[PDB]
């Protein structure tokens, strides 16, 4: 029944920070830490997130990690940085630098010691885990190289709980790290094998849709990752609340998950539009439906009629009849049945909660595992390659200890997921 | 005289819900238990409260969280209430066996304690879904137990019958299959019914466009009342549960009667317009109140079971008896001469304040075993074999110890009764 | 003793309007369906409503939108309010084919749950237009199904005959071509009027030069309950709709009795002015009242007969019926004698409140079955063939799935009719 | 039963600015998107041109298309531009500058892929469509240019509703551009055989009326846009509201077309004169049927009598009788059966509507099908020719690279529709 969430690198832990603030605005729970609010609800689910501590204190079952103090401390100055326990911050002090090999190799190897061992003691905290849950970066030092490293460790603790993490994974255009695909690469060589589902973030189509359909000219990454904390926050809610439907994060995995290596995942939202066609939208469930089947509306740079669908779970949020939400599924999959995968039957499945996001009378989370997800592989291998052949950057790693055959494994393995994505593409 | 009611996962308490507010409404009970005024299916205590017996099966905690926040939470005792923490996962493998399989004791006790309170034990039916995890994992699960224990009790049941547009869940078909095979070999009936041909009914004879399971379970309740709430009134023809066991079930396979349920009407539709008992069992041959996405001129019938209430006149039902027998285009099988069981009570049908249907005066529930039952097979043999072909999330019964020939042999007990059914639509 | 109306179109459908609220008329009928008091059209409901025993068709909402919007919308049942979405488009081969075939199956239903709601389904009769898509096109693919079903029973149509002067339907010779084709060989009595006469009766004898269709329903009205309520309430001769087909149909071909009605009178003009029964009827073979633009002493008379309200001593119809034969100069075709239906009720005649006939103590209808027909034919002939010849707008049947030949064919047969008319005033 | 509308060129855009103003004037719905009525009919059908969007918002069903966002802007500048949603407006930047190359064949096509994606949203949204019409000038750029584009993709989509278009016709004294006979004649090659129906509007004719039998003399476009949208209104009013005859556009095009090639219409309007005579008017239906035979007030610059008149069609708005109506559509039909083709008996269709257009109490829309029509043909094919020759301004064409020879049989298609009105003009 319970969740412990771990945040790492610069941008796991500005995501998280957006996160945890809605995760109190859902439950009234005020910056400060106490609860304010005024739903039922909103204190009786509050164990999956939350530690009530004496004074009725909520403490947010999340450990912070980075390995440079100030990120830390820019967090912790935000309001829902002091409901946070300094306990839950973790970090050393000399960065990473987004390297890999200092992240999970070496240097952040140490700190992780730290880390589980207060993981441990909320493991120990909560009644019943369901499942561990972690933000970060797939190119990033600390994001994946640190926190890969973590992740095998608590897999390894608690190979009966659910372990699944969101990345930031490299977006055609904007790398920051010119070993970004370096480091993205090796952390499939980890993370795939040892986590039971990733979703893949891409922040270009994340700009895409907060100009295209939100027509937003403004955004940083806190508005964009208010984007991924709905998402997030979206799954988890209805596994707290009162629900028509199967309201259970396994469950889902289990819907969404084939075959044991083919765990990627495409998150999109809805509704999902600017405030001048709010005066001209009606709210129906075909009307979620579209903005959920729209590619456009994907947070991921893919585009799932390129590939072919898998599995696809459509998630709503507020009161809704059955008929109607099963009627559009079945039209989805009539209309765009050259999309889905003939193996598998009636491949749409739904979730249901009945509590609707605070201020929008319905909303929808779609999240789909289509084929298509193998071209971000094949962008990265592509690139991969080519720094690999030249080892650009790779005397940081090399001279850390980073062997290259370990590195031609880990390209030979991306080159795996996109075959078995083939082999199920037919 | 008693019987125990049985309601495991989501869709087997919130039906439960309506089916125990539709008892409560049946008698004037007040949510408390306080009842001013049957005693078949409740307990009795000194304060005149009584209980209703059954057990409530979750092992997620938020759905019986919910019954114990409503009103009813007076209602039902707090042993009845029982909930695990952890779910099934839309699966048998870890419905029946991983994780339900570990409450399922206590879940027992309670039974057993219920049972102990019955002193004339007639039987139970249990209530759930065939496509989900504890809906039909930690369904057969205790089918396993109970038909031990009360093998010589009513053993029912009332399921969900898969939609064959809309589903939920990604490895119904492997679910459903391995129930089958599970339970067609304890129990001794299982009904079902499919919410998307509820749908249609809402939509048609309602006139309702939004359909929520809350509607949607007050028409299931309906019907179970008639053979409920009904059956153990008052009336002519006085049909007991095992009546209905010995009178609708045709061969030690099971079998499965789909209901079908008219009136179903709206208020405006109620109005000019004068209902006989013939002209509601007209209707209920008509494949457009049939509860289930399947053809009755498809198949052929092998039983059908008629339950009558409020003015009903045997009179009158044998003439329209006599008109579905030799009118209408209903193709039987062989070895089945037209003994259909007319229950006929004087139990005036009820409805739910609030609710979508008319007042009636009268009302007729129906149950049959047709052939076409072996198409919904052929759905759920394709749905299956797709899935199991590509080898599509077996890591997820696998690695709760699960075995791919058990998933054949399952599938093959499948084609076995489909074939039987075959062998049925062959006349002699 | 029942019959079922059927009102396809906006012209079937708001004549059928005029129907319903004479019917309601005769009786104290309320909106609501609550009567006071004809059981024969309509359906009893415990609480006194009746509902007529009708099916509403329309393929396009509007029109029984305005039926669901009146004061009769409490009055009929949903069900028999009937509607698609779209068009025929004036066009047979949307209209029958197309379009109307897909929702027919849902009308036929309905029908058949009101023929099963009939006791002794005496027959139907169906009201349409000639030249209109589902007035005509429609309409024969119904009559294709309900002569089947329907086989033995009454299968009346009344239809507007298209004015020769007047069209709106540009492709209407086209459209009643094919009709005649298919309703020829199904139905047994096709009864139309022309509004064009109408107008002529509304200003000559009612003297109105402003008429609207909502007055010239009346009118048809008024000769439609003659036939209809009257001849099921009590008189000296009570006449059955049978009956009127077994006294009026001559041949298997069909036969098509064209409408005369005297009184039409407006309230000035009943002043100072005595009818009886033999002056009324004197009226009735005057040209000046005939209901279609076809001259009675053009062709020879074969059928023929005379339908009596309120007070009508059948000693003044005799003396009546004498003169006629002798006086007039009515020319008969010889294979008839002179025969001539009298149906002689007690019921009066009655007027709409606020209409423009003038109350009347007495009534006669007449049906007339002229070789002038033919020249009607003769009218249809030359305006399809110019437009076949030119092939225009053929493009907008052929697009549907029509064919040429089939379009000759129907002509031809039309000649064929036209042929038997010859025939038959070929005095033998 | 539903219509989508669209509008392109800055004619068609500032046409339908008028025409949307008066179809939320008949239903009572305010410049500002909600419904401020006051009739039961006003709701009941306004489905066939409104969505209602949250918080009972109407959204006009049309896409208004242009590459400039100027003339856009001052679109949406006005009344009932706020009523338009923002996702309605699909517009480039750089001109056409009134070149069909760059419209059709290589500039505006690229915005096209645009403006479809909405039309197919837009499909979805509807619940049984009926039909399209398009808003638009023959011999502009973007008006007939892009315009004709997007009718051969829209009629692609969808063979079984109704296209039609209004188009502005280059009146014989006031063209603007050079080749607007060259943009009219490549638009006849692709729109006659790509729509069901074209009406035929002469500005010319337009002002003749406006001073002729209306007596103003200050006129602007939208005074004679005005005159326009009252026939377009005409039209689809009474499908929309309850009437006496045979309310359908289909029916309309049933009855109206003879032939599959010859589908262009005269529009006419009645009552149309001057405030000085209405005090000397009478209101019957002959009044009305004088004003709709009179060719002054047709719209277009033909001659009916001049021609032969095929079809036909007399719309009444308003309670007249139906004797009164037959018998002057028969009298009509009686004296002037010397225009009317004889193979064609009863040429003179009615359609009749019970609701009078807002102010009056009777109206009458005129639409004919003559072989008049024609003679506008030949005007644009003989200027053509001229310019063919020359080539003038067909290096912007054909540096775009339409092809003279696409023109040729552009040509040649047009003296075919002359050709055929003299096969059936006799
Ligand atoms: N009629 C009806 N069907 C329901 C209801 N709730 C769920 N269902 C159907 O039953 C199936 C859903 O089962 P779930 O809710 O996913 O699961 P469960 O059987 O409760 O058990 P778990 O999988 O372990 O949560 C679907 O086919 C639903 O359409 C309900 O209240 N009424
Ligand atoms: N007497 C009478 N004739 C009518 C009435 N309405 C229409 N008509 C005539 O019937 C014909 C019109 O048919 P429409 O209304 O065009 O078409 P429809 O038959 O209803 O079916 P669609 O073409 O598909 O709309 C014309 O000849 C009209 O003169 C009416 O209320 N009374
Ligand atoms: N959405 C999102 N992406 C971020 C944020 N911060 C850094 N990123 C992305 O993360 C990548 C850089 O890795 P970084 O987070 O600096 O690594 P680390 O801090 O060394 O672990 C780039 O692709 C950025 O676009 C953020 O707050 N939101
Ligand atoms: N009636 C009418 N005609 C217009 C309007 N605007 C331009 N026109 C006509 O359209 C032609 C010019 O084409 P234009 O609309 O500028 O083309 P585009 O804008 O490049 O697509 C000329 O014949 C004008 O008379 C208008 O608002 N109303
Ligand atoms: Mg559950
Ligand atoms: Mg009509």
């Amino acid at each position: 029944r319970e969740i412990v969430h771990i945040q790492a690198g610069q941008c796991g832990n500005q995501i998280g920070a957006k996160f945890w603030e809605v995760i109190s605005d859902e439950h009234g729970i005020d910056p400060t830490g106490s609860y304010h609010g005024d739903s039922d609800l909103q204190l009786e689910r509050i164990n999956v997130y939350y530690n009530e501590a004496a004074g009725n204190k909520y403490v947010p079952r999340a450990i912070l990690v980075d390995l440079e103090p100030g990120t830390m401390d820019s967090v912790r100055s935000g309001p829902f940085g002091q409901i946070f326990r300094p306990d839950n911050f973790v970090f050393g002090q000399s960065g990473a630098g987004n390297n890999w090999a200092k992240g999970h190799y070496t240097e952040g190897a140490e700190l992780v010691d730290s880390v589980l061992d207060v993981v441990r003691k909320e493991s120990e905290s909560c009644d019943c885990l369901q499942g561990f849950q972690l933000t970060h970066s797939l190119g990033g030092g600390t994001g994946s190289g640190m926190g890969t490293l973590l992740i095998s460790k608590i897999r390894e603790e608690y190979p009966d709980r659910i372990m699944n993490t969101f990345s930031v994974v490299p977006s055609p255009k904007v790398s920051d790290t010119v070993v970004e695909p370096y480091n993205a690469t090796l952390s499939v060589h980890q993370l795939v094998e040892n986590t039971d589902e990733t979703y893949c973030i891409d922040n270009e189509a994340l700009y895409d849709i907060c100009f295209r359909t939100l027509k937003l000219t403004t955004p940083t990454y806190g508005d964009l990752n208010h984007l991924v904390s709905a998402t997030m926050s979206g799954v988890t809610t209805c596994l707290r609340f009162p629900g028509q439907l199967n309201a259970d994060l396994r469950k889902l995995a289990v819907n969404m998950v084939p075959f044991p290596r083919l765990h990627f995942f495409m998150p999109g939202f809805a509704p999902l539009t600017s405030r001048g066609s709010q005066q001209y939208r009606a709210l129906t469930v075909p009307e979620l439906t579209q903005q959920m089947f729209d590619a456009k509306n994907m947070m991921a740079a893919c585009d799932p009629r390129h590939g072919r669908y898998l599995t696809v779970a459509a998630v709503f949020r507020g009161r809704m009849s059955m008929k109607e939400v099963d009627e559009q599924m079945l039209n989805v999959q009539n209309k765009n049945s050259s999309y889905f995968v003939e193996w598998i039957p009636n491949n749409v499945k739904t979730a249901v909660c009945d509590i609707p996001p605070r201020g929008l009378k319905m909303s929808a989370t779609f999240i789909g595992n289509s084929t298509a997800i193998q071209e971000l592989f094949k962008r990265i291998s592509e690139q991969f390659t080519a720094m690999f052949r030249r080892k650009a950057f790779l005397h940081w790693y090399t001279g850390e200890g980073m062997d290259e055959m370990e590195f031609t494994e880990a390209e030979s393995n991306m080159n795996d997921l996109v075959s078995e994505y083939q082999q199920y593409q037919d | 005289r008693e019987c125990i009611s049985i309601h495991v996962g989501q869709a087997g308490v919130q039906i439960g819900n309506a089916c125990w507010e539709l008892y409560c409404l049946e008698h004037g009970i007040q949510p408390d238990g306080q009842m001013p005024s049957f005693n078949t299916f409740f307990s009795e205590t000194g304060a005149g409260k009584h209980v209703p017996r059954a057990v409530f099966v979750d092992l997620e905690p938020t759905v019986i969280d919910e019954v114990r926040t409503g009103t009813y939470r007076q209602l039902f005792h707090p042993e009845q209430l029982i909930t695990g923490k952890e779910d099934a996962a839309n699966n048998y493998a870890r419905g029946h066996y991983t994780i339900g399989k570990e409450i399922i004791d206590l879940v027992l006790d309670r039974i057993r304690k219920l049972a102990d309170q019955c002193t004339g034990l007639q039987g139970f039916s249990v209530f759930h879904s065939f496509g989900g995890g504890t809906g039909s994992g930690f369904t057969s699960l205790l089918m396993e137990r109970l038909s031990v224990d009360y093998g010589k009790k009513s053993k029912l049941e009332f399921s969900i019958y898969p939609a064959p547009q809309v589903s939920t869940a990604v490895v119904e078909p492997y679910n459903s299959i391995l129930t089958t095979h599970t339970t067609l070999e304890h129990s001794d009936c299982a009904f079902m019914v499919d919410n998307e041909a509820i749908y249609d009914i809402c939509r048609r004879n309602l006139d309702i466009e939004r359909p929520t399971y809350t509607n949607l379970n007050r028409l299931i309740g309906q019907i179970v009342s008639s053979i409920t709430a009904s059956l153990r009134f008052d009336g002519a023809l006085n049909v007991d549960l095992t009546e209905f066991q010995t009178n609708l079930v045709p061969y030690p396979r099971g079998h499965f009667p789909l209901a079908t349920y008219a009136p179903v009407i709206s208020a405006e539709k109620a109005y000019h317009e004068q209902l006989s008992v013939a002209e509601i069992t007209n209707a209920c041959f008509e494949p457009a109140n049939q509860m289930v996405k399947c053809d009755p001129r498809h198949g052929k019938y092998m039983a059908c079971c008629l339950l009558y209430r409020g003015d009903v006149v045997p009179k009158d039902v044998n003439a329209a008896i006599a008109t579905i027998k030799t009118k209408r285009t209903i193709q039987f099988v062989d070895w089945c001469p037209t003994g259909f069981k007319v229950g006929i009570n004087y139990e005036p049908p009820t409805v739910v304040p609030g609710g979508d249907l008319a007042k009636v005066q009268r009302a007729v529930c129906m149950l049959s075993n047709t052939t076409a039952i072996a198409e919904a097979w052929a759905r759920l043999d394709h749905k299956f074999d797709l899935m199991y072909a590509k080898r599509a999330f077996v890591h997820w019964y696998v690695g709760e110890g699960m075995e791919e020939g058990e998933f054949s042999e399952a599938r093959e007990d499948m084609a076995a009764l489909e074939k039987d059914y075959e062998e049925v639509g062959v006349d002699s």
